[PDB]
């Protein structure tokens, strides 16, 4: 399982 | 033993030409299972070892639609970075990431990571606090600010320390089969003659997994530093590694150099000279 | 921030003539990631090469292993011809099966 929605820059 | 779940993801802009590509590619102790490709005919989270075929279409539409997502907000960033660095719109830019989790034996977290880089530069990481970030330049330093209002850090933590390891722990069950395996490499010399009488001695190791190995040429105890030549670990793309390790030596003088392979599968190491 | 690309051309299995086998061209240590493979046999490219099975490594350098099948034969000449925009020509490494 990856992380999902990334953290915006 | 001590094991790993890391998703290495990047997006690359392509302005004028299409769209970013966006890719994530999972590895479990270092050997890569699944991937999602942007640029594939269909793009969908694939299956790219065999016990992962195990998982039903509801953990690959789930993971698709993840993927969806990160990649529309990597679009937004590689735009919001044109902006922190006062970059043009024309040219291509990279955004990659290393995100995972490594447990031991406890099957309890050692060690986060969250590392970011821009155009293949340290932009901003986790620390291993997993509470505060390093900024690797004035960039990176808006970013660090946001992220801390936005209690990023948490978000991030509560992944790592829970969902991370769970699904690590899972995936070792399905696939340990392959994962924990352990074949030893075959190791050989060849002789290739050189100019002004010298001869090249190449120890090679193939058909290894795992890929961490040692090749050491010596000459009575001694082990050569310098003079060694050694190629990159490489797949045999069929899960196996190869490798080789190269000394000039002085013509009739080849058979006092002794070569060393140390690896996993061996619990001593082999020792081979030419012929 | 632009990388020299490591090319190596090499066999899956130990090279047998009148024998099926893969040949692999990997190469690692470049950035930016678009890159230009082709494989070649006599000089002539071989068609549909797999360039897709693209990652990086920690250093955040990328890498491609590309692949196709072949039989290998005595007189046949295989080699991997590498375009970045880090070289002003491109760059062909031979399969050497003595090596
Ligand atoms: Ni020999
Ligand atoms: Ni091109
Ligand atoms: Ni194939």
């Amino acid at each position: 399982s990856v992380f999902a929605i990334f953290a915006a820059l | 033993g001590p094991h790993s779940l890391r998703y290495f993801v990047t997006a690359v802009s392509r302005p004028g030409l299409g769209e970013p590509r966006y890719m994530e590619v999972g590895y479990v102790d270092d050997t890569e299972f699944v991937r999602f490709d942007s640029d594939a005919e269909n793009p969908r989270y694939e299956p790219r070892a065999r016990w992962m075929e195990q998982e039903g279409p509801e953990y690959w539409e789930r993971e698709t639609q993840k993927a969806k997502g990160n990649e529309q907000s990597f679009r937004v960033d590689l735009r919001t970075l044109l902006g922190y660095y006062n970059q043009s719109k024309g040219g291509s830019h990279t955004i990659q990431v290393i995100s995972g989790c490594e447990v031991g034996s406890d099957g309890r977290l050692l060690r986060g990571y969250q590392q970011y880089a821009y155009d293949g530069c340290d932009y901003i990481a986790l620390n291993e606090d997993l509470k505060t970030w390093t900024a690797a330049d004035m960039a990176a330093l808006i970013t660090k600010h946001k992220w801390e209002q936005a209690g990023e850090a948490e978000r991030l933590r509560a992944y790592l320390e829970g969902t991370c390891v769970e699904w690590l722990r899972r995936y070792l069950k399905n696939g340990n089969a392959t994962l924990l395996r352990t074949d030893s490499p075959k190791a050989h010399v060849t002789h290739h003659s050189r100019p002004e009488d010298k001869v090249t001695l190449r120890c090679w190791a193939l058909g290894f997994y795992p890929a961490d190995i040692t090749l050491t040429w010596q000459l009575n105890g001694e082990e050569l530093i310098q003079d060694m030549e050694l190629v990159e670990t490489r797949p045999a793309g069929d899960g196996t590694f190869q490798k080789w390790a190269s000394v000039v030596v002085p013509l009739g003088k080849e058979q006092y150099y002794t070569c060393h392979v140390y690896h996993q599968g061996l619990p001593e190491p082999l020792t081979l000279r030419w012929e | 921030i632009q990388k020299t690309p490591q090319i190596q051309v090499y066999s899956r299995h130990p090279p047998e003539n009148g024998k099926p086998n893969i040949l692999n061209c990997y190469v690692t240590q470049f950035h930016p990631p678009h890159i230009e493979i082709q494989m070649l046999k006599n000089g002539k490219k071989i068609p549909k090469v797999e360039m897709s099975d693209m990652s990086f490594s920690k250093d955040w350098s990328f890498y491609i292993l590309a692949h196709t099948e072949f039989t290998p034969t005595e007189t046949d000449t295989y080699a991997c011809r590498v375009k970045h925009a880090s070289m002003a020509e491109p760059k062909t490494v031979y399969w050497d099966r003595d090596m």
